[PDB]
């Protein structure tokens, strides 16, 4: 009863740095993607020129 | 001598949603003479035994329902050999039952599972969970979690590690759960796998956030002390 309850506060007492680390992740992919992207790109480039 | 007995709780148990007290009666003669060990007829009577019992956890009155969740109970505490081959069907009518409106049937069910947990085989009974943590409803799919952490606790290093694949999909999703009970059993269920392979959990948590890992690790450093 009461373990539960000390569990759901120690989750409240992070809650912020829990949204930040969230949003990071998110981020951190987008920007993965991003540099998929670019190295797709540059292949094309690389192959149009010569 | 049991088997005049039997003869009568076989056609008293098939009589589904009629005569309770009687079947009151047949189930408590039967819980009893499992409990004393005085039934030596279970050679020969098991299997409907069990699959009549099985059908009697469907039963309209709960206070049936219940009572038959205490006898499956003590039936496993004394002839666990004999689920072999009918764990998989056990188990999943054993977790099904959480999900009963009546909360004496409910708690009949986490009793049962409890016991069914180690009398059962501990990697007969990761695989069948495994795709019920992950899909099922709440609160069946908390049961399903509590009933893998009490199994990982009876497991070698070696066994766990070739269940790994299959066991942290579950609680990595689960650990984001909606239901906070859900999510604080993932953490223990972690916890346990912790106190098996120790520091080689690590790379399988590299999805997890900061906060999260900080969470777990005050629960496991709390376990070993
Ligand atoms: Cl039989």
């Amino acid at each position: 009863h009461f373990e539960d309850l000390e569990f759901q506060q120690l989750e409240h007492e992070s809650r912020l740095d829990e949204e930040k680390e969230n949003l990071t992740q998110q981020l951190l992919r987008e920007v993965a993607e991003y540099q998929r992207n670019i190295v797709s790109r540059k292949e094309k480039i690389s192959a149009l020129k010569k | 001598d049991h088997s005049d007995l039997v003869a009568e709780l076989l056609k008293e148990l098939s009589n589904h949603n009629e005569r309770v007290e009687e079947r009151k009666i047949a189930l408590y003669e039967l819980m009893k003479l499992t409990q004393e060990e005085s039934f030596s007829v279970w050679d020969e009577h098991f299997k409907t035994i069990l699959l009549l019992l099985l059908e009697t956890l469907g039963d309209k009155e709960p206070t049936i329902r219940a009572l038959a969740l205490k006898v499956l109970r003590e039936i496993l505490r004394h002839q666990p050999a004999r689920f072999k081959n009918y764990a998989e069907l056990t188990v999943m009518k054993t977790l099904e039952a959480h999900k009963d409106p009546h909360k004496e049937v409910v708690r009949s069910a986490e009793e049962a599972a409890s016991v069914l947990a180690t009398s059962i085989s501990p990697e007969q009974c990761i695989k069948v969970l495994c795709p019920i943590i992950q899909t099922a409803d709440y609160p069946i799919n908390l049961a399903a979690i509590k009933m893998q952490t009490k199994v990982i606790e009876r497991v070698s290093k070696e066994t766990l590690n070739l269940l790994l694949p299959e066991i942290m999909p579950g609680l990595i999703q689960g650990y984001d759960n909606s239901e906070s009970s859900v999510r604080k059993a993932c953490v223990f269920c972690l916890v346990a796998v912790h106190a098996v392979i120790g520091d080689e959990l690590k790379p399988h948590l590299s999805q997890l956030t900061g906060s999260k890992m900080k969470l777990l690790n005050l629960y496991i450093k709390r376990a070993q002390t």
